[PDB]
This record gives structure tokens, C-alpha cells and sequence, in this order.
């Protein structure tokens, strides 16, 4: 906890259902980013503990946690990401500009991270594109610690299960969105369209110039069976290795 | 969800 005159919001980032995100300085020598939660949405306390979870793991790969105001609205003090969510800057400018290399090592990146969260017997539970903030130098980080129904594992959106190899099923969603450059997963289905299709077996097929190699591993993400998806270990080296063990052959194309 |  630190004292809320210490802060300073300058700039707006953006806006969500359950508060705000602020560029600022703290001490008036550091820039940080501040979250604000927008009163009446969580009990105090409750969102109290939550937090305390926060501040227990650190990682590379995870948005670090750097101060918090406990006096209503609330306060998130956390590292600054200055290219903001990853959706937005493949959304953005650079998605033009991105190819597969630099698209397979921020999902290596994100999945180094998810590997922590792994280890750390922990869950995400809200993994998707617009909860990986981007820095400086294509440095990815998970960030926002849990309806997406369309990154959801059936296992989770149906009956509440939700475990790190509901997170491997987001992370498979994930790599379709790195593929595609920010699209809409299941694109022309809404939820219940969705909810229903992956039910009955089916699966999004390979997005254009997508090798089908990565898109086998997506599959394997895309199992029925939970504890049939690897884990973010494997992902992680998987991803670190493929454009020497799966893909050396790889050439630049158009898009990817 | 605070902030996209």
C-alpha cells in the first residue's frame, strides 16, 4: 500500500467494464501505469485478497505488480507497458509489418510466462490477446489475472473447470489471433454458434499462410480431453525451437 | 477487463 498523493494520473489508456488504466508517475520519478477499479463492481476486501495473489509471483513474463491503494476507487499500481495490449498493436500499424518469427517468439514469450503460472500450481483463467501487454522491443507480458466464451475451454465455460490446461485451450485460441494478426476467433459464429460447434467436435481450421505444423500445436491445445494438452513447458520450448526443429525451411510471405 |  502506498500513499494515493504519491500518484499522478496524466494520460487515460482506456476504459473497461470495471474500471480504468492510467499512464502516471509515482514519487515523480517513475512512470507507471495505474488501474482503477470502478467502485460498486467489487467488495473491498474481497478484491483485497485477490491481490495479495499478485504480489506473490514474479516473473519476466508477467506484468509486475508495483504498489496498490486500498482506499476507494481502488488503485493498481503495475509496470508500464508502453505499446499497450497485444490485440491493439496487431490490430495497429504493425500488424502490417509482423511475420510468423516475430509472432512464434511472442508466443513463446507468453507461454514462458504461463509456464511460471504453471509451476506456481497457479491458474490465469482469462487468457487471451487483450491481456498480453506489449513494451518495448516485441517484449510481451501476461497481465490481468482473471464472456470471452470463444477463448473458454467447453469444460470451463460449461461446468466451471477451470485449470491451467483450460489456459493451454486460450493459449491455442491465442496463436490463432498471432496468425491472423488480431482477428475475432470462430469468425462469422457468435458465442452460442461457437458454444455448440466445439461441442460436436469442430475446430477452427488452418488460417491462411499458416504452416500446418502450428496449427497441429493449436489442435493439441484444441484437445477434448484436458489433461491431453501439454503443458506450458512444452508450448514454451516448442515455440523457441521452431524455426530450427519444425520449420527451418520456413520463407517470408505476404502476411506471415 | 480495467482497461482493450
Amino acid at each position: 500500500e502506498i500513499p494515493r498523493e504519491s500518484l499522478r494520473l496524466e494520460v487515460k489508456l482506456g476504459q473497461g467494464c470495471f474500471g480504468e488504466v492510467w499512464m502516471g508517475t509515482w514519487n515523480g520519478t517513475t512512470r507507471v501505469a495505474i488501474k482503477t477499479l470502478k467502485p460498486g463492481t467489487m467488495s473491498p476486501e474481497a478484491f483485497l485478497q485477490e491481490a495479495q495473489v499478485m504480489k506473490k509471483l514474479r516473473h519476466e513474463k508477467l506484468v509486475q505488480l508495483y504498489a496498490v491503494v486500498s482506499e476507494e476507487p481502488i488503485y493498481i499500481v503495475t509496470e508500464y507497458m508502453s505499446k499497450g495490449s497485444l490485440l491493439d498493436f496487431l490490430k495497429g500499424e504493425m500488424g502490417k509489418y509482423l511475420r510468423l518469427p516475430q509472432l512464434v517468439d511472442m508466443a513463446a514469450q507468453i507461454a514462458s510466462g504461463m509456464a511460471y503460472v504453471e509451476r506456481m500450481n497457479y491458474v490465469h483463467r482469462d487468457l487471451r490477446a487483450a491481456n498480453i501487454l506489449v513494451g518495448e522491443n516485441l517484449v510481451c507480458k501476461v497481465a490481468d489475472f482473471g464472456f470471452p466464451i470463444k477463448w473458454t475451454a467447453p469444460e470451463a465455460a460449461l461446468y466451471g473447470r477451470f485449470t491451467i490446461k483450460s489456459d493451454v485451450w486460450s493459449f491455442g485460441i491465442l496463436l490463432t489471433e498471432l496468425t491472423t494478426k488480431g482477428r475475432v476467433p470462430y469468425p462469422g459464429m457468435v458465442n452460442r454458434e461457437v458454444l455448440d460447434q466445439v461441442e460436436r467436435g469442430y475446430r477452427m481450421p488452418c488460417p491462411p499462410e499458416c504452416p500446418e505444423s502450428l496449427h497441429d500445436l493449436m489442435c493439441q491445445c484444441w484437445r477434448k480431453d484436458p489433461e491431453e494438452r501439454p503443458t506450458f513447458e512444452y508450448l514454451q520450448a516448442f515455440l523457441e525451437d521452431y524455426f530450427t526443429s519444425t520449420e527451418p525451411q520456413y520463407q517470408p510471405g505476404e502476411n506471415l | 477487463x480495467a482497461x482493450a
